[PDB]
RNA sequence: AGGACCGAACCGACUAAUGUUGAAAAAUUAGCGGAUGACUUGUGGCUGGGGGUGAAAGGCCAAUCAAACCGGGAGAUAGCU
RNA sequence: GCUCGCCGGAAGACCAAGGGUUCCUGUCCAACGUUAAUCGGGGCAGGGUGAGUCGACCCCUAAGGCGAGGCCGAAAGGCGUAGUCGAUGGGAAACAGGUUAAUAUUCCUGUACUUGGUGUUACUGCGAAGGGGGGACGGAGAAGGCUAUGUUGGCCGGGCGACGGUUGUCCCGGUUUAAGCGUGUAGGCUGGUUUUCCAGGCAAAUCCGGAAAAUCAAGGCUGAGGCGUGAUGACGAGGCACUACGGUGCUGAAGCAACAAAUGCCCUGCUUCCAGGAAAAGCCUCUAAGCAUCAGGUAACAUCAAAUCGUACCCCAAACCGACACAGGUGGUCAGGUAGAGAAUACCAAGGCGCUUGAGAGAACUCGGGUGAAGGAACUAGGCAAAAUGGUGCCGUAACUUCGGGAGAAGGCACGCUGAUAUGUAGGUGAGGUCCCUCGCGGAUGGAGCUGAAAUCAGUCGAAGAUACCAGCUGGCUGCAACUGUUUAUUAAAAACACAGCACUGUGCAAACACGAAAGUGGACGUAUACGGUGUGACGCCUGCCCGGUGCCGGAAGGUUAAUU
């Protein structure tokens, strides 16, 4: 049966990415987060 | 010419179709296409604000001359074309400088015809003239509403404006709605009725052929739940409400134009 | 005119294999470890200057870099560019 | 010619049996419907929670839907166990 | 290693996505592997991915995103112009053979091709952010020409058979070869050329559009495939020679023809239909400002450049998505034989597998199947399930009907093989020869050879000839819904939704309406034969009475009545 995840590293960086973490102040507001909780990866770019 | 299909299927048996042999067989004049790409009913927000658009078939946009500007120089017709935005056919004509250009193909204009735009025109199907110079009492179409804004009325197949008086400056037009609008006399229009008549005589015969169309389903407020139409709700088949629609205004009577700037133009309301 | 600042850097090993071998005794080419960031032009401009020998053609490669475990714990080996330097059939470096 | 006919791929899911700590958190086997169309499918895009989208079943919106999920107000309040 | 079995429109092969070393070699068997394991997609170590031409990058744009200024908004920000991004589409170029334990259109051999920079020699009007052309586009159908590919013969090599026969109308195998270059065919489209004049193409144009001419009647464009060449090569049945028994090394015959033939190509064609079928660049061309015996344009030779990144392996799967080495899911390409209408189905080929617990036994009972006396729906809520029907040709076919249907209604008959008609027919294909030629990849005539249905008659075997697999049960009365569709992903597929049609009603365009503090945007680059809303639901015949209630519409005198004063 066709299940929720079916990847796609075009669509997973468009959606989740740095450069679209970036592009809006909430998305920036993850990455202040993320660094703050002393995350080893900000975002899925790797 | 109006044919009746005949029933060798069940989608078949009432479609009514409306074939005319003058229209232009081939491909069309290439200079004056354009891209126009769908909506389905979205705005800029990305939200259905029409309901009921989507799909159909692609269509190329023709830049058809609404405003009839090139005063002064013969035109003729070369052919008649479909066009699938509009309901009337159009015209592929060639003034005598060498340019190409589409208008509206009014009723009996054919190939080989005539036309010509300016005050100096004569009156007979096709011409374009500002309508102080168009004679009380004349059938025309493609009518301006602001002097050079280029035609907004009776463009639609089939239709047609009556000039019923012209007093000073401005001239009192019977509109195909039924309503009496006064229009500035300087604001041009073209003579003749629109062409294609048998237009509203077509008979879809099946759901397909509004979906090649564009036309989504249309669902009853009354098939739905209460949470989606005022209308929904009940056990087996209940009304009991006033009917409105999906916003829960009156849809049977109510009145809605509120335009307090337009409203000395309009001498009388359709009824 | 490359420097020959940068030519004394991009070379880095010769590489020492059975293919490597293959290559040298059936196809005049050297196998050669270079810098990650050299260029074609830069691995042929450094073995003609430094080895002293006329160079055919330069193919490379990028190895990637293998995943180890070391006492539980995953690490990863660096990337590094190989080159197969073909020499001008009278060479023999 | 045809939302035309019969029938594989493909799409669907009418009946039965099995399975029900499954091979599988919806399937298998044997039949069954559509199969040039209001058809099916790839890639990418757009619509965001009293909001969307809905050939309308309160359906669907990441195994969650008569108001998603995550965090916060938060130790809500609990004449009840 | 020999046998057996299973898949073969896949259980083979190859990509895209996705994964990331799972690839190959050596070594190890704790744990992992539903058992053991000497084995492994497990541990450990080493090796392995070679590009001017393949892809990405790049040039170009779609939907859409972002968006200088701008407009809007308590702030955050929203929208959007110029622009700039964004492939799922457009844009230069490489093929065959060989080779590794593991890469190959990348390495090697052979033979090619593209674009740019320079330097030249030679004729020269070059030049954009602008103009024009072109790129450049739907569905369906029809047939012709082909090729891939196959079959048969010929050819060449080998065979002479474990048991009756097998020197022959005998057996087995092979019979392969590309891009490029040359030729411009079947075929499709188009009238050519040269002047004259012009309210058009934001200005100019020698280009495009338009008007007039004169004349010429074939000029140009496109194009599968064949043929020649590439190729005195490569490959090649086998034979031989070593074997570290994995395979290497050497040698090498024939390499033709006829027929059949695609869903592939010609074909972005042609014909036809209505629902009327992207953009932009590369490319061709035109001039502008400028440049103006220069720079630059064009053709030729030469000369350099063509970077960087991806490239292993899996990929209908034990490597992806499903917690699993999970009967599930997953886009594209390839498409052999016999039978068959077929990509169904049966058996096979190439190729791949026997599904990571086995061994016995032969109780009940459960699951999946086979057969059944006599009866034949007595079963049961209900024929649920099962059984049955099932092909092709022909004969024949009712009520009713919207004249299409109903209809495959129903029901019936023939069906294998062999011989003759005819040593292989009707047909299809077409060589030699011939003739003529606007001289060819030509035409016309001619028919050798090849291939080849179906029919009738005769005979013949079996219980049975559509023998397997495969493959409609039929009919009668009636409810409901016109119909094809759609729906509760995961207990409801229906009489529910939708539907074409019908009516009421709103709406005169800065439309009604909707999304939005707004700017705006959809409606619509539409304009009342249009658009929104509502109910009803093909079609036929129809659709009666009530305006008291509630709502809507109209009125505007009087009563009542807000802020304000
Ligand atoms: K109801
Ligand atoms: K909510
Ligand atoms: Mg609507
Ligand atoms: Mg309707
Ligand atoms: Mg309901
Ligand atoms: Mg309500
Ligand atoms: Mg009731
Ligand atoms: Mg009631
Ligand atoms: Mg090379
Ligand atoms: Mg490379
Ligand atoms: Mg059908
Ligand atoms: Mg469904
Ligand atoms: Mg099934
Ligand atoms: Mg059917
Ligand atoms: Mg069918
Ligand atoms: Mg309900
Ligand atoms: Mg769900
Ligand atoms: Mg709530
Ligand atoms: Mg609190
Ligand atoms: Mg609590
Ligand atoms: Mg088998
Ligand atoms: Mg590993
Ligand atoms: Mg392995
Ligand atoms: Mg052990
Ligand atoms: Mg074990
Ligand atoms: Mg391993
Ligand atoms: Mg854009
Ligand atoms: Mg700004
Ligand atoms: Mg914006
Ligand atoms: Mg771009
Ligand atoms: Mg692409
Ligand atoms: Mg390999
Ligand atoms: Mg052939
Ligand atoms: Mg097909
Ligand atoms: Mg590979
Ligand atoms: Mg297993
Ligand atoms: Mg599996
Ligand atoms: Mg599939
Ligand atoms: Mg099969
Ligand atoms: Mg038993
Ligand atoms: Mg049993
Ligand atoms: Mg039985
Ligand atoms: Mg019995
Ligand atoms: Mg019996
Ligand atoms: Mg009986
Ligand atoms: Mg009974
Ligand atoms: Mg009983
Ligand atoms: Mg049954
Ligand atoms: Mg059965
Ligand atoms: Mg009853
Ligand atoms: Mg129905
Ligand atoms: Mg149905
Ligand atoms: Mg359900
Ligand atoms: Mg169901
Ligand atoms: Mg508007
Ligand atoms: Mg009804
Ligand atoms: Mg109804």
């Amino acid at each position: 049966m066709k299940r929720t995840f079916q990847p796609s590293v075009l669509k997973r960086n468009r959606s989740h990415g740095f450069r679209a973490r970036m592009a809006t102040k909430n998305g920036r507001q993850v990455l202040a987060r993320r660094r703050a909780k002393g995350r080893a990866r900000l975002t899925v770019s790797k | 010419a109006v044919v009746k299909c005949k029933p060798t299927s069940p989608g078949r048996r009432h479609v009514v179709k409306v074939v005319n042999p003058e229209l232009h067989k081939g491909k069309p004049f290439a200079p004056l296409l354009e891209k126009n790409s769908k909506s389905g009913g979205r705005n800029n927000n990305g939200r259905i604000t029409t309901r009921h658009i989507g799909g159909g078939h692609k269509q190329a946009y023709r830049i058809v001359d609404f405003k009839r500007n090139k005063d002064g120089i013969p035109a003729v017709v070369e052919r008649l074309e479909y066009d699938p935005n509009r309901s009337a056919n159009i015209a592929l004509v060639l003034y005598k400088d060498g340019e190409r250009r589409y208008i509206l193909a009014p009723k009996g204009l054919k190939a080989g015809d005539q036309i010509q735009s300016g005050v100096d025109a004569a009156i007979k199907p096709g011409n374009t003239l500002p309508m102080r110079n168009i004679p009380v009492g004349s059938t025309v179409h493609n009518v301006e509403m602001k002097p050079g804004k280029g035609g907004q009325l009776a463009r639609s197949a089939g239709t047609y404006v009556q000039i019923v008086a012209r007093d000073g400056a401005y001239v009192t037009l019977r509109l195909r709605s039924g309503e009496m609008r006064k229009v500035e006399a300087d604001c041009r229009a073209t003579l003749g009725e629109v062409g294609n008549a048998e237009h509203m005589l077509r008979v879809l015969g099946k759901a397909g052929a509004a979906r090649w169309r564009g036309v989504r389903p249309t669902v009853r407020g009354t098939a739905m739940n209460p949470v989606d139409h005022p209308h929904g709700g009940g056990e087996g088949r209940n009304f009991g409400k006033h009917p409105v629609t999906p916003w829960g205004v009156q849809t049977k009577g109510k009145k809605t134009r509120s335009n307090k700037r337009t409203d000395k133009f309009i001498v009388r309301r359709r009824s | 005119m490359i420097r020959e600042e940068r030519l004394l850097k991009v070379l880095r090993a010769p590489h020492v294999s059975e293919k490597a071998s293959t290559a040298m005794e059936k196809s005049n080419t050297i196998v050669l470890k270079v810098a990650k960031d050299a260029t074609k032009a830069e691995i042929k401009a450094a073995v003609q200057k430094l080895f002293e020998v006329e160079v055919e053609v330069v193919n490379t490669l990028v190895v990637k870099g293998k995943v180890k475990r070391h006492g539980q714990r995953i690490g990863r080996r660096s990337d590094w560019k190989k080159a197969y330097v073909t020499l001008k059939e009278g060479q023999n470096l």
